[PDB]
RNA sequence: UAACUGAAGAGUUUGAUCAUGGCUCAGAUUGAACGCUGGCGGCAGGCUUAACACAUGCAAGUCGAGCGGGGGAAGCGGACCUAGCGGCGGACGGGUGAGUAAUGCUUAGGAAUCUGCCUAUUAGUGGGGGACAACAUCUCGAAAGGGAUGCUAAUACCGCAUACGUCCUACGGGAGAAAGCAGGGCCUUGCGCUAAUAGAUGAGCCUAAGUCGGAUUAGCUAGUUGGUGGGGUAAAGGCCUACCAAGGCGACGAUCUGUAGCGGGUCUGAGAGGAUGAUCCGCCACACUGGGACUGAGACACGGCCCAGACUCCUACGGGAGGCAGCAGUGGGGAAUAUUGGACAAUGGGGGGAACCCUGAUCCAGCCAUGCCGCGUGUGUGAAGAAGGCCUUAUGGUUGUAAAGCACUUUAAGCGAGGAGGAGGCUACUUUAGUUAAUACCUAGAGAUAGUGGACGUUACUCGCAGAAUAAGCACCGGCUAACUCUGUGCCAGCAGCCGCGGUAAUACAGAGGGUGCGAGCGUUAAUCGGAUUUACUGGGCGUAAAGCGUGCGUAGGCGGCUUAUUAAGUCGGAUGUGAAAUCCCCGAGCUUAACUUGGGAAUUGCAUUCGAUACUGGUGAGCUAG
């Protein structure tokens, strides 16, 4: 199954993720078929807290890809 | 969208089958003065037409035997 | 870790003024051995001083002035040596934009190993935070100002005097009235003095 | 062994395997009716021995025992041995 | 706008000199180890040696909304649990580098293939049978585990029927599936099951060119190279086999032997090169040693099966068990490398309609100066230049504003108080699409009131309190190389990277006083590149320093006069695809700064495809006469 789903790779306590298309049998932070976005939840000052790359999205959303139940919910904080 | 070489027959002994001699011109890597490098491939026949000393194209296939995965496609300058 | 010692020695060995020990009847005519070497053969006879020890004496004699150990000196000039200005005056930008040194500078505290001991004990409000690092480099239009929580102790009020009589540079718009600086943008190499020489330097860190 | 699933995957491949070789065996029997009547020479004979393995070799690859792509290979092979009897 | 900026020498052969030529030194780096010393924080990193043997716990389950049996609490019915059958998972995730010199890896391309779950679209789901576990009685055994006999459900198994499209066809025709369950009112949705297509993804196969030594290894092959018929595979193919033919590879290094996982990258260097392949990402291989197959969509399966070997363990001698190169840990080897910790709160993974269960992945915490980065161990004054020590022309000089004394300050450690963020969500309570008999149920979306949910965690951070109080060492001082004197010793004791010191004035040994360099570190050993133009492509030599074969002739090879037409292989230009991400570099954003993290670029100048240009080199044809 493709999914989509965060890649969490930041420093110690403070986590950055990428937003990934990937099979769902690989490593978490392994191999993946595209990047469309990212997400900060720290996210300070002028330093954005989210974008999603959304056609990409829609693309694959409708090739199959599972969004996670996280990143389901970011694509509908995003374009809000 | 179908690779060809080009080539000089060097053997024609086998039934439905020549085996070409390409040859290639490369610069060195550490000394860049030149070569000439060669590369015998197996191609296959079909009416036995090429003959040792001939010039032939050839193209890529599926494979056709153990060692065989080139087909002829025309006999050039016939000599 | 830092130099605590003898302040007027290291002033011999260089032969100029260093600024440290600041006071009002320093004249550098606080020690009477000055312009004589430290020790027992301090200035015994001449010196041979053969072209490494030229370049490693200024190198040593700007990094008194300024209380920077050797590891961070050698960061700086990296950093300056990658700047696409020239190797040379990116130095002493840098040196200059520290805390401490602009903090003395704009009169409160003497010395700079005083200025030192003033932001390391969180007293000062850099953009209306007290940091207690004493090198962070301070950016065009930073308001350094004291902390209203310490205005009273009367460290401040003799440095704000020997402050005075001396300088008050073009490129810190201080007032000692509310106790609050305005950084400007950072000086260039015609505000600080011409005896210091950093051309020996730059090919010091070459060799 | 060391679980309980672990052992109760062993114990159902035995069953499994158990019934699968029936099976196999099922299908290589009738191929091999068909070809010692193809030896046979009789055209009528083999199309009768053919008439009677296709159904077999079919139901057999529509429940896995076997792949579609190697039922219809041995289709073609066997009929391309019976029609070139007469 | 930036993404570029680049290159140093010294000592040592002589009485002296110039050259040659080695040796040594100053730099950067490390998964380091040792010695002396040791306050703190942030980020990393942590068996390189025995792919050596492994005690103990944990690392893979889940579903009662597929199915019979059971069980105990509770008031004969509701709820609740689970040994067995059945589904799905266990082929991922995690470890390690033994084998592998090309069936691997990298770069660029292909056909002849299959693909559970997921998305889309089409035709369905009809009606019957016979079993086996559990269970109930026997039964061998100390145990583990079987053995007999009956009895049973099912989305377990097998016929029969029917198939839009699917398979074979000689185009006439022939062949082949499936299963129920749940929630609300037979009819409705859901969740499933069957057949097919094509997308996603994932895997198998092919080709060309690159990928470490050795000729003190020159011949190697006999299913070996090719073809036809048959078998075999998901699929091309000597993959297999019977015949027919005889071939195929090799100085452009075959065969044989030695060593080795490969790449992105990392270190060094001005570059060109040279070394290397820990940590992070991709691919391959392996799982105590060798040989197999089963089940499955997928394995020839790390915590699965069979049988061979070794090896360990229990035993009642009847009989059996096992595999840390998963996380912790033990023994051993070694110069050397950590806790038998916490939670699934977050990101993922498995199962489930959900509730929720599992997860040594992961997120965290403990230990270690192992590295990088940052902070502290106080700040002013202070000339009676106190005493003491050391040198000394005996008076002075130096340690030295150094210390005291006096005046302050309290960063981090400590003791008290407050306190973000990492949690989006879910449950209730209203309301609006949605399909439908339907405003039930069930999928969606809007609203304010509450409830609930953090392992880290005494969190980061903030604010108070007391007092300089709790916190400095190591190497060196003849030249190279920054920095000098005294005493002890007498070629002894000793030092030493190289030159070399030491035989009674030792700036070179040992202590002492002074100084120099670095600083929570400082020295030594080991290793790589540099300096080394000291293997020289960039970029060296060969009369006498090392170096022209004793001399010819000639094979492969390399190179080759002049004019012209043509070709377009080398050469040059443009366009298109590719060159994973991370890393390096440049702008700039969060960490109080900095390390660090991160947005965007630049770069990856290599490869392939295609369209052009013809001066030069090559090919082809035609001419010439200086060789
Ligand atoms: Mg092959
Ligand atoms: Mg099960
Ligand atoms: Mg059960
Ligand atoms: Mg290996
Ligand atoms: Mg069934
Ligand atoms: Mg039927
Ligand atoms: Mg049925
Ligand atoms: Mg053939
Ligand atoms: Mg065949
Ligand atoms: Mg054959
Ligand atoms: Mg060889
Ligand atoms: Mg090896
Ligand atoms: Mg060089
Ligand atoms: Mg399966
Ligand atoms: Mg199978
Ligand atoms: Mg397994
Ligand atoms: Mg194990
Ligand atoms: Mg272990
Ligand atoms: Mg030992
Ligand atoms: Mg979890
Ligand atoms: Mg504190
Ligand atoms: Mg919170
Ligand atoms: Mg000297
Ligand atoms: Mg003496
Ligand atoms: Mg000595
Ligand atoms: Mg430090
Ligand atoms: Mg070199
Ligand atoms: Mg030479
Ligand atoms: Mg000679
Ligand atoms: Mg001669
Ligand atoms: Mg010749
Ligand atoms: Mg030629
Ligand atoms: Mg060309
Ligand atoms: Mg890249
Ligand atoms: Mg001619």
């Amino acid at each position: 199954m493709v999914v989509i789903r965060l890649a969490r790779g930041g420093a110690k306590k403070r986590p950055f993720y990428q937003i990934v298309v990937t099979d769902s049998r690989n490593a978490r932070d392994g191999r993946f078929i595209e990047r469309i976005g990212f997400f900060n939840p720290t996210a300070q000052g002028q330093a954005e807290k989210l974008r999603l790359d959304a056609d990409r999205f829609a693309h694959w959303v409708s090739q199959g890809a599972q969004p996670s139940e996280r990143v389901a919910s970011l694509a509908a904080q995003a374009k809000k | 969208t179908v690779r060809t070489l080009t080539g000089k027959v060097v053997s024609d002994k086998m039934d439905k089958s020549i085996v070409v001699l390409i040859e290639r011109r490369v610069q060195h890597p550490l000394y860049g003065k030149s070569i000439r490098r060669s590369t015998k491939l197996h191609a296959h026949d079909e009416n036995n037409v090429a003959k040792i000393g001939d010039v032939v194209t050839i193209k890529e296939s599926r494979p056709i035997s153990k060692t065989k995965a080139w087909t002829l496609v025309e006999v050039v300058e016939a000599a | 870790a830092r130099y605590i010692g003898p302040k007027c020695k290291l002033s011999r060995r260089e032969g100029t003024d260093l600024q440290l020990k600041s006071g009002v009847k320093p004249f550098d005519v606080k020690t009477k051995k000055a312009n004589k070497a430290p020790g027992q053969h301090g200035q015994a006879r001449g010196g041979k001083q053969s072209e490494y020890s030229l370049q490693l004496r200024e190198k040593q004699k700007v990094r008194r002035i300024y209380g920077v150990l050797e590891r961070q000196f050698s960061n700086y000039y990296k950093e300056a040596a990658r700047v696409k200005g020239a190797t040379g005056e990116n130095l002493l930008k840098l040196l200059e934009s520290r805390l401490d040194n602009v903090v003395y500078r704009m009169g409160f505290g003497s010395t700079r190993a005083e200025a030192r001991q003033l932001v390391s004990h969180r007293s000062i409000t850099l953009n209306g935070r007290r940091v207690n690092i004493a090198s962070i480099q301070v950016k065009a239009g930073d308001v350094i100002a004291v902390h209203e929580g310490a205005k009273q102790q009367l460290r401040i009020k003799n440095a704000i005097e020997l402050a005075a009589q001396r300088g008050i540079p073009a490129w810190i718009e201080v007032d000692h009235s509310k106790l609050e600086g305005t950084f400007k943008a950072a000086p260039d190499r015609s505000d600080l003095p011409a005896e210091i020489n950093e051309s020996l330097i730059v090919e010091l860190y070459s060799k | 062994a060391n679980s309980a699933q672990a052992k109760k995957r062993a114990r159902q491949n035995v069953k499994a395997r158990k019934h699968n070789a029936s099976l196999r065996s099922m299908v290589r029997t009738y191929i091999k009716r068909t070809l010692s009547a193809i030896a046979g020479g009789d055209y009528a004979v083999a199309t009768e021995a053919y008439k009677k393995a296709v159904p077999v070799i079919d139901r057999m690859a529509d429940k896995g025992i076997i792949h579609k792509n190697k039922a219809a290979r041995h289709k073609s092979r066997l009929n391309a041995q019976v029609k070139a009897l007469a």
